[PDB]
Order: C-alpha cells, then structure tokens, then sequence
C-alpha cells in the first residue's frame, strides 16, 4: 500500500526481519489476481 | 462406461473460476465447494452477466 | 530432507519430489543389495575352498 510504486527498471527493494509475518492477510485477501509461490505453499508460510 | 455420474451445479465469480480445480485454495474452495486432490470427471464454466 | 518436502509442499508436488527421491533410494538399495549379493558369492566360493 506504498502510494508510488518503482518502475520496472528500477525496481525497489524492501528488508523484512525480526517480525511476525501473517501471511493470511495475503492470501486470505481478495485484492490479488495473480499470487503463485515457487518453491513453497502459502497455507505452510505460517508454520515456518 | 461409468458407475454413476454426478452433476454439481452452483454460481461464482470469474476471479474465483480458478478455485474449481484440484488442489485450489482461496475462499470458495475453503468455505464453499472443495473438489478432491485426485479428482476424477470435468468441469465447465461459462459467463453468465 | 524427506521432512523439509512435506513442510514445505502441498501433495500434488510433494508427491512428485517424493517419487523422485523414493526412485533414487530405491535405486541405490538395489545396487547395495547386488554388490552384496555378489561378495556373498565370492565369500561362499572362498568358504567351500
């Protein structure tokens, strides 16, 4: 929910640690069209 | 040939049209209609606006 | 890390990186057993001298 958002060219990159992530709010949200994970399933993200 | 067919009929969205298949989460496949991960038949969709 | 797959993944590729790692086993438990089964011939020869 950044206001701007970063061209293509010159994508932004973020750090996330020492933090609680509740990937729910992802998945469970219905905002996304498109939400594929390579490597690992959403629902499992909580557990790890 | 087949022992006994079953036709499940209902409405969704378009968004959610990819949570009938196997192996699908999101809110219709959690909460509404979840189809088995061996999953054997067909399913069909069409617009409805 | 057999474990690590099924924390990782759901079945229907789970399944997939398990079958891959179950042939491999497998494979290797069959070399190990015709290795062996081959020594035993040669120590049962040396065991009739």
């Amino acid at each position: 929910n950044a206001t701007r958002f970063a061209s293509v060219y010159a994508w932004n990159r973020k750090r996330i640690s020492n933090c609680v992530a509740d990937y729910s709010v992802l998945y469970n949200s219905a905002s996304f069209s498109t939400f594929k994970c390579y490597g690992v399933s959403p629902t499992k993200l909580n557990d790890l | 040939c087949f022992t006994n067919v079953y036709a499940d009929s209902f409405v969704i969205r378009g968004d959610e049209v990819r949570q009938i298949a196997p192996g699908q989460t999101g809110k219709i496949a959690d909460y509404n209609y979840k189809l088995p991960d061996d999953f054997t038949g067909c399913v069909i969709a069409w617009n409805s606006n | 890390v057999l474990n690590d797959i099924l924390s990782r993944l759901d079945p229907p590729e789970a399944e997939v990186q398990i079958d891959r790692l179950i042939t491999g086993r497998l494979q290797s438990l069959q070399t190990y057993v015709t290795q062996q089964l081959i020594r035993a011939a040669e120590i049962r020869a040396s065991a009739n001298l």
